[PDB]
């Protein structure tokens, strides 16, 4: 399966992953992907925050679906 | 972590603007202002952004404060300016806990002059409240007198402890009129509120612990729904501010009335 | 005492509250007399949120005044 | 020890402090019991506003006196 | 007592104030003196702000001790 | 690297600094080359305060980014 991932720069990223992966791991693939750390993300999708902890069926996660994903930049 | 909130865009003045909805507590007093900049089109976003985090709200707020550059001043102006400023940086990340304000009972823009007062002034942001005594009544308005909130509320703990009578009563009106009043709104502050509010002006207003954005159209006052809530109802975007109860009237971009939704 | 929250339908709800009644506690009042879960449930006075956690007397809410409703949308 | 802090609606609190604590350590007390920030608090004895760099001791804090607690208009 | 009020600019004023004065008293006292009105008016000392309620005393406000004026337009 | 380094009053200074670097190092790279003690001194980058302890590398400052100079009354 594959989703969407959009960025505040309107580039949009698309990830093969299956519905019992952690957004961490997903988070990894992002690392993989545009190089950005896991420790500097946070996903949205739905009005809500994604959890690390949780997976993706967990959040009801449909295919083809488009996340948001911003970013913690400076720090405090 | 982080606060991340929602863009809801209406329709003011026949062109497209963005204001910044709110859910949790705290982030109300950099909403208030941000929304103010957001209608004036002073400070603008592209088009389709629908979330905006904490650290891009204090970027745009940081960039167009520092930026302002008013070259047209003296050594006093200058000097003064970057005193200000200094202090009000000190002060700007509280914009997102909460921000505090002390209130004086006489007037509806009179405020104690404090470093979190400062924002409102190297804006141009008018700062408003309702919180006024009603000066036809006389027992109050003597012990009330022109005290602020910091000032009253320590005025009504000593005179509790005190011997004498005329004493104890004022402290006891006083606590009666925070009391009474806890709304931190009074009909006679809303009577010199629409007086003093200019037609079109986008300002502040601080009330029940809370900063809303207000404006006035057709001499009628109304405050902008924050609320993160309101943010896929299209046709709310003012609440009018007409009684001390909180019974608004629900409106839409125009300040035309909502038609219930069935 | 008593208080009213308007809602976006038009209804108008009235509860006999006390200023010491926790968020969670109106909410269940609603639940009780006009049947909404507090799951689903999220309330607006002068444009600030409710907070589940803090009561009406941390609100500074008075008698005979008018709370708002709507659908809490955040899962 | 044990002292008592009075709201101005007539809430009165209880506090098991010793003489050696901090009015800053006070403050984190209340904020513990009550959920109040300390950065709102602002205690009354005899006239003054008592610091947060100063003791109990330096106030002459005796055993079960009353300190009135008032808040400042914060607005969020 | 005399405490000193120097503005930013170098300007330094006298007044005569008792310790036992509220900083909105001080500020009245400068009102008399310059014209300038008291809700426009920043005293500081020693680089922090000095609230109107309070009193000198309560900051430790000692004889000689010179404050800060800042300005508001 | 490369920061510059803005006055309220227009002028704006570029300072040879590591991504390692405190602010407390930047503040005293400032007074190297202007003369401004660092008891005077504010910065900001992008709506945060520049805290003395942090570095760059905390705040995302990365080459060629500004930060903004605010003098201070010696903070005491
Ligand atoms: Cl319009
Ligand atoms: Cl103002
Ligand atoms: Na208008």
């Amino acid at each position: 399966m594959q989703i969407f991932v959009k960025t505040l720069t309107g580039k949009t990223i698309t990830l093969e992953v299956e519905p019992s992966d952690t957004i961490e791991n997903v988070k990894a693939k992002i690392q993989d992907k545009e190089g950005i750390p896991p420790d500097q993300q946070r996903l949205i999708f739905a009005g809500k925050q994604l959890e690390d902890g949780r997976t993706l069926s967990d959040y009801n996660i449909q295919k083809e679906s488009t996340l948001h994903l911003v970013l913690r930049l400076r720090g405090g | 972590f982080m606060s991340v909130y929602h863009i809801k865009w209406i329709q003011w003045k026949e062109e497209n603007t963005p204001i910044i909805t709110q859910n949790e507590n705290g982030p109300a007093p950099l909403l208030a202002i941000l929304n103010v900049l957001l209608l004036a089109w002073k400070v603008k976003l592209p088009p389709m952004m629908e979330i905006i985090t904490a650290e891009q709200l204090m970027e745009y707020l940081g960039d167009y404060m520092l930026d302002a550059k008013p070259k047209e001043i003296s050594e006093i102006q200058r000097l003064n300016y970057e005193q200000n400023m200094s202090d009000a940086m000190a002060i700007l990340h509280k914009l997102q806990t909460g921000l505090d304000v002390n209130v004086r009972f006489t007037g509806v823009r009179v405020f104690e002059y404090t470093p979190e007062c400062i924002v409102f002034d190297l804006l141009d942001i008018p700062l408003y409240h309702g919180w006024l005594v009603d000066p036809q009544i006389d027992d109050i308005v003597k012990a009330v007198g022109n005290c602020s909130y910091n000032q009253l509320v320590e005025k009504i703990i000593s005179c509790k402890q005190s011997d004498n009578s005329e004493l104890v009563s004022e402290g006891f009106v006083a606590e009666q009129f925070l009391n009474n009043t806890a709304t931190q709104l009074t009909y006679h502050g809303l009577c010199e509120l629409t007086s003093t509010v200019q037609e079109g002006e986008l300002c502040v207003f601080f009330r029940n612990n809370h900063f809303s954005t207000m404006t006035k159209y057709k001499g009628q006052l109304y405050l902008l729904v924050t609320d993160q809530g309101f943010l896929t109802e299209e046709k709310v975007v003012w609440e009018s501010l007409h009684n001390v109860d909180g019974d608004g009237n629900f409106c839409d971009s125009e300040f035309h009335l909502r038609p219930p939704s069935d």
